[PDB]
């Protein structure tokens, strides 16, 4: 399959001497780091957090970090003043790597501004993104024709270190990232829809790892009507999930919802509507 | 130039029951510019002391997070989160239905 380490940087200027710079590093869609914007400091978020990287190594690239988010802020309001009315404006970056099974690593640098692509690190060279403004030719000449010890950096950080660290951390993680936690769910009666209508709710809720399976059901037939809605974050690592369907008044009794889970063995939840007010009794 | 309107999702960790703590949840997502208020509300006054994740965005490059807390719903307590951007001419407000 695939698997990933990357960094992402905020970095909001409101004036010519105000900005904001914040970061974070991720595994995928897990968060394992963050970044102390007031010490410049790289925050550990699980004890694992450190791969197996010595505290000198990390202590490098925390202070390569500084350098670099103070330098680019610096180098942006050096430009950015000499027009006050371009403020207020964002600027984005992804930047890391990805694995593929039998493959070199690929590493990528990708850049937004004010919300849409302006240009990514390519192979070793610095390319703006189709539909290239002004702006993203101006940069990728300067990042290709003078600053050569940053794409070096730069290169070397997403080619060679990001991969080194992904795989100690994956490693020093490996018990918690395949963990299993098991949901609840509870049904609910939401808004009517309209006249004799009823909007049949299920819930599912503390579930880890994040793939799920959730219908409304009448014993084999799985209900065509069934709307997903996102899943969305616990703030304990877990994900949560609510299945609805839109049904006559009348048509509910016989429904179930149905929960398949990796934590639950085969062992599927399923909670059967009614008949009181909210899918009780 | 490119804005979005914040998407704002309210829900609890647990089902409802009166008297049980819970966790209350609020999250922003969708949003560009990251500059974004959020307060949640118990009968209309906003909680202190309240929660939220490390600023993140998505592959669309809009930004996402969560606020939360600890919370004891009643029979007769209110909860709400209360959103205010750029792209909102006032706060806008979803109220926590348990529905
Ligand atoms: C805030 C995250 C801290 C976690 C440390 C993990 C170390 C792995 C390196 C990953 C490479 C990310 C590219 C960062 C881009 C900054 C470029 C530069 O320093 O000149
Ligand atoms: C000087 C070392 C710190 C990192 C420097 C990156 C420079 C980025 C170029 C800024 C582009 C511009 O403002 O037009
Ligand atoms: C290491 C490469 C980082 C590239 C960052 C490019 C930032 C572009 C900033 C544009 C500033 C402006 O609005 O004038």
């Amino acid at each position: 399959e695939h698997v990933s380490f990357h960094v992402i940087q905020i970095f909001s200027f409101v004036n010519q001497s105000w900005a904001r710079g914040q970061g974070s590093g991720w595994l995928d869609e897990l968060q394992t780091h963050g970044w102390d914007s007031e010490s410049g400091t790289i925050i550990f978020l699980h004890n694992w957090s450190k791969g197996n990287f010595s505290n000198e190594e990390l202590s490098d690239l925390e202070l390569l970090f500084r350098f670099y988010l103070f330098g680019l802020t610096r180098e942006i309001q050096d430009h950015a003043s000499q027009d006050y009315s371009k403020y207020p404006f964002e600027v984005q970056v992804k930047a890391g790597c990805e694995l593929h099974s039998g493959k070199s690593p690929e590493g990528f640098f990708q850049v937004a501004f004010n919300g849409l692509d302006l240009l990514s690190f390519q192979n070793t060279t610095w390319v703006p993104s189709p539909g290239c403004g002004s702006l993203a030719q101006s940069v990728c000449h300067l990042l290709n024709h003078q600053y050569e010890g940053v794409t070096e950096t730069v290169y070397n950080l997403i080619r060679s270190t990001c991969p080194r660290f992904l795989l100690g951390l994956l490693d020093a993680g490996k018990m918690y990232v395949h963990r299993q936690v098991k949901p609840e769910a509870w049904l609910s009666s939401g808004p009517s829809p309209g006249p004799g209508r009823l909007q049949l709710v299920c819930h599912v809720s503390g579930f880890y790892p994040k793939p799920v399976w959730v219908m409304w059901m009448r014993g084999e037939q799985e209900q065509q009507g069934t709307q997903l809605g996102d899943i969305l974050p616990n703030a304990n690592w877990t994900w949560y999930l609510r299945a609805t369907l839109d049904v006559a008044d009348g048509e509910a009794a016989g429904l179930s919802c149905r929960v398949k889970h990796s934590s639950l063995e085969g062992q599927d939840i399923i909670l059967y509507w009614g008949p009181g007010s909210g899918g009780g009794l | 130039m490119i804005q979005r309107t914040p998407k704002i999702q309210v829900y609890s960790r647990h089902p409802a029951e009166n008297g049980k703590s819970n966790f209350l949840n609020c999250y922003v997502s969708g949003f560009h510019p990251s500059d974004i208020e959020v307060d949640l509300l118990k009968n209309g006054e906003r909680i202190e002391k309240v929660e939220h994740s490390d600023l993140s965005f998505s592959k669309d490059w809009s930004f996402y997070l969560l606020y939360y807390t600890e919370f004891t719903p009643t029979e007769k307590d209110e909860y709400a989160c209360r959103v205010n951007h750029v792209t909102l001419s006032q706060p806008k407000i979803v109220k926590w239905d348990r529905d």
